[PDB]
């Protein structure tokens, strides 16, 4: 939880804009000039941006991970829920 | 520093927009720090403060959301961007410190900001107190002889008009022959409460920042 | 009774008279103390004492005397209006401290008494330096403004007098039309820069003090 209250004074805007931007970075999207920097350490498995500006590095967020056991895991299930969605699609569009 | 105390003597006043409190500031924010020197009508105080003490003051209030130094001195850049020069103030009049308690929220969780003002020694109000307040003050004063006489000869001018033609125009800006002191004495009574009870600043500020602007001489 | 206090908020501005450099020492004398906030605009002192302890000052600062504590007490109210209450003053403008220098001198043997006007305190600095100097300020400035617009009627009360008829024969002598911020863009670069002067205080009682006096109600 720490990771995610200091990070909105780093990137020093006001309110609102900072949880939608820790949501979007959770979330697909990410900004040209707002852009959620993902400097995951994938090895060591710790995801975080920062929209770094005025006179010092601005952390705008940080949100740690666990890196999982046996990879191909979570892998296949994301690739299987793509390719279940994928076949929905295509029966659904038919019908359509 | 000197630097932002400088500008401070050069950027005007500018109310500190709580509605609580006639927290006339006079805002100032550059890098490095800034200078907002807020008074209370209570309590003299010069925030010459720099971006260590900036964001050292920033951090007292706070307890679980900070930021690098210069990371808090331009969030409370930001932080007067929409509403001075974020846009939440507050302060506890009753504090020696000025902690303007500014409650400006980043995260959705409290951030504190205090735009906390060094208590001004005797020999500190002259920098910002006295000299452009007080040098706007005799400025205005000058400002109301000059324009008394100018007013009493315009109207030797427009009487010698009626003197020589009996015209009449508008009758809607027509001008009471003007006394200096009873200008004065009928702007005591309405006026007054603005002044002696400032309340908001507001018609000082966008009034005599013009004489801010070149108070600075001294 | 506090009335030290509300004395020192609609405190007279008295110009010490002295050998040296003048401030003004303004105090309102009671028979209970005083106040004397010596607001010469340049540094601000404050003497909150009583009545009791500032006559045993003077009693033991007096080298051999027998005076009852009511002689300095009228001694004191002599310098209700801090002009001269005997010898000639003088101040210490170096520390938080004024040292109002009163030899009691009538021809005799040496003697040397003096005021200790401490820290002096930003809540009356406020009501001498800050509140209604902010409240005067005010109203100067809306003067101006009130100004600004009688300015512009007899302008165009003399302009709308040219044009229909009645001119004045004097050509040399008449002014173009005329309005006031032709006066404020010529008073910014010109008379606010020089009408910004602080001094020794004397530039409040020749044209800031009347208007105080006016503003001593808040």
């Amino acid at each position: 939880e720490s990771e995610i209250s200091q990070e909105a004074d780093d990137m020093a805007m006001e309110k609102g804009k900072y949880v939608g931007e820790l949501r979007k970075a959770l979330l697909s999207g990410a900004g040209p000039a707002d852009v959620y920097t993902f400097n995951f350490s994938k090895e060591s498995c710790y995801f975080f941006f920062e929209k770094n500006l005025k006179d010092v590095s601005f952390r705008l967020g940080s949100f740690n991970l666990e890196k999982v056991e046996n990879p191909a895991e979570v892998i296949r299930e994301l690739i299987c829920y793509c390719l279940d969605t994928i076949a929905e699609n295509q029966a659904k569009n038919e019908h359509l | 520093m000197e630097e932002l105390e400088q500008g401070l003597l050069m950027q005007p006043w500018a109310w500190l927009q709580l509605a609580e409190n006639s927290l006339l500031a006079k805002v100032f924010i550059t890098k490095q720090g800034y200078a907002l020197l807020v008074s209370d009508l209570q309590q003299v105080w010069h925030e010459q403060v720099d971006t260590s003490v900036v964001s050292q003051r920033a951090k007292e209030l706070n307890k679980r959301l900070t930021a690098p130094p210069a990371a808090f001195l331009c969030h409370l850049d930001n932080l007067l961007r929409p509403l001075l020069k974020e846009a939440t103030f507050s302060c506890d009049c009753v504090a020696d410190a000025l902690i303007l308690r500014v409650r400006s929220e980043l995260s959705g969780l409290p951030f504190y900001w205090n735009f906390h003002c060094m208590l001004a020694s005797p020999s500190l109000v002259s920098q910002h107190l006295i000299r452009p307040l007080m040098g706007m003050s005799l400025a205005l004063q000058c400002q109301v002889r000059e324009l008394a006489t100018l007013l009493h000869m315009k109207d030797l001018e427009i009487q010698d008009y009626q003197e020589s033609g009996a015209t009449l125009i508008r009758d809607r800006l027509k001008t009471e022959p003007f006394e200096e002191n009873s200008f004065l004495e009928q702007f005591m009574i309405e006026k007054l409460p603005e002044a002696c009870s400032i309340g908001d600043g507001k018609p000082f500020v966008m009034n005599l920042q013009d004489l801010y602007m070149a108070v600075t001489t001294q």
